[PDB]
């Protein structure tokens, strides 16, 4: 199941605490989607980081 | 790299979308990612002088 | 052609006349890549001779679909000479750096001219094929390497690597399954190349496509006309253990080497032609 | 005959087992018949010698 994946990714990769998941961050639950699918690059979090960072800044812009 | 850079087979980058290959592949020596905007002769002799 | 087993029942024996049936439908053709194809001839539950004789025949059936299914080579061959002589007259007309280091080699492009035999065809591509990539380095100007004794590696000139791995993806799908093709959706004409760099595209395409299909079906060839040998010389010293009327019979048929495609052709024929006489020397499930 | 045999879709051979056609061509001349075990030269000076 891919819940394993989810839980796999936002606790290896994203290194996010446990008050925030996707259950409480909407850019995290459509990121969760395409975090999937990304099947290397996981020895690299820190672009992950950056990739989530940046997503997270341009979906609260008001331009 | 040694082979020349010329045509746009190497230079592409979007800004605003998620483009994580673009900083997996940054600090790599190839591809070269550009801003889509090249400035005139004009502005390109003001950022030389 | 009733391709006739002895041993299994008849669904096993309508699967491989439909696997061979649908040969090139199927990608990765090769025995050896499908396993339960390969292991529904009757391995330990028969005796040792039944499973070698349609494991034999197995193998003749595949040779006889093998040659059936015509590898052509008029269109590729017509298409690399008129690309040839395009990238010769491209190069021609295309200011270089230095002409004479350029003039040889597109003098070598102008003795790319072929045999009927297709064994010199798939050396003389490699030539052709490293005369029109060093034009494409040289007409850019790129730095090519200079080391003594060396060979310039046959590459892709100017190309997303995306689509490297594309048009990569396609060329080992060529050199899985020979006879099928797979539609080349991208266009390698591209505005931000010269017309020189794209018609030498186009030669590498082609040559590599040639050289793909002529090593795989030589392997392929090779491969199965050496089971067959060692499958009948298995044959024929199991069969030297019953010293009868039928088994004699076969071990005469099985005399006929294999070493010729219609050796094989003639063997499979005179095999299921008198099929009946030496089938009760065969121990049976 | 007037046509050269080179053409090797006009040979065969077969033997110890039951071939009637071979049979029929007792007194023919278009089929020829030549066993599958081709004389290497070594062994083809010595018969010309």
């Amino acid at each position: 199941k891919r819940d394993e994946k989810h839980r796999h990714v936002v606790n290896v990769v994203l290194e996010l605490p446990t008050e925030i998941s996707e259950a409480t961050h909407p850019v995290l639950a459509t990121m969760l989607s395409k975090y999937t699918r990304m099947s290397s690059l996981f020895n690299d979090k820190c672009a992950f980081k950056l990739d989530l960072l940046r997503m997270v800044a341009v979906s609260r812009t008001r331009r | 790299d040694r082979q020349p850079l010329n045509p746009a087979n190497i230079e592409a980058r979007h800004h605003g979308v998620s483009d994580v290959p673009r900083l997996g592949a940054m600090d790599a020596d190839e591809p070269l990612f550009v801003d889509d905007y090249r400035a005139t002769d004009d502005e390109w002799t003001l950022q030389k002088v | 052609m009733s391709l006739q087993f002895i041993g299994l029942q008849r669904r096993d024996v309508v699967a491989l006349v439909n696997f061979l049936r649908h040969l090139t439908q199927k990608p990765d053709v090769d025995l050896e890549a499908h396993p339960k194809i390969l292991k529904k001839c009757g391995e330990k539950r028969l005796h040792r001779r039944t499973v070698l004789f349609n494991e034999l025949m197995l193998w003749l059936g595949y040779y006889r679909e093998l040659r059936f299914h015509n590898p052509d080579l008029s269109s590729v061959l017509e298409e690399f000479e008129v690309r040839c002589v395009a990238v010769a007259r491209r190069g021609y007309t295309y200011p270089f750096g230095d002409r004479g280091k350029a003039r040889d080699h597109l003098a070598v492009l102008d003795r790319t001219e072929f045999d009927t035999d297709v064994r010199h065809d798939a050396e003389i591509v490699e030539r052709a094929l490293v005369s029109a990539v060093i034009l494409a380095k040289m007409s850019v100007r790129e730095t090519l390497v200079t080391a003594i004794g060396q060979t310039e590696p046959i590459a892709f000139v100017h190309l997303k690597d995306t689509e490297v791995q594309r048009i990569e993806e396609n060329l080992e799908g060529v050199r899985r399954n020979m006879f099928c093709v797979k539609p080349l959706d991208l266009n390698l004409d591209r505005h931000a190349n010269t017309a020189l760099v794209n018609a030498v595209n186009k030669l590498v395409y082609t040559g590599r496509l040639i050289m793909n299909v002529r090593r795989s079906w030589e392997e392929l060839e090779r491969k199965c006309l050496a089971r067959i040998q060692e499958r009948c010389k298995l044959l024929v010293k199991e069969l030297r253990m019953c010293l009868s009327f039928d088994s004699n019979y076969c071990r005469n048929i099985l005399k006929h080497a294999v070493e010729n495609g219609d050796s094989a052709d003639t063997l499979l024929e005179l095999l299921i032609e008198d099929f009946d006489i030496y089938v009760d020397s065969f121990p049976q499930s």
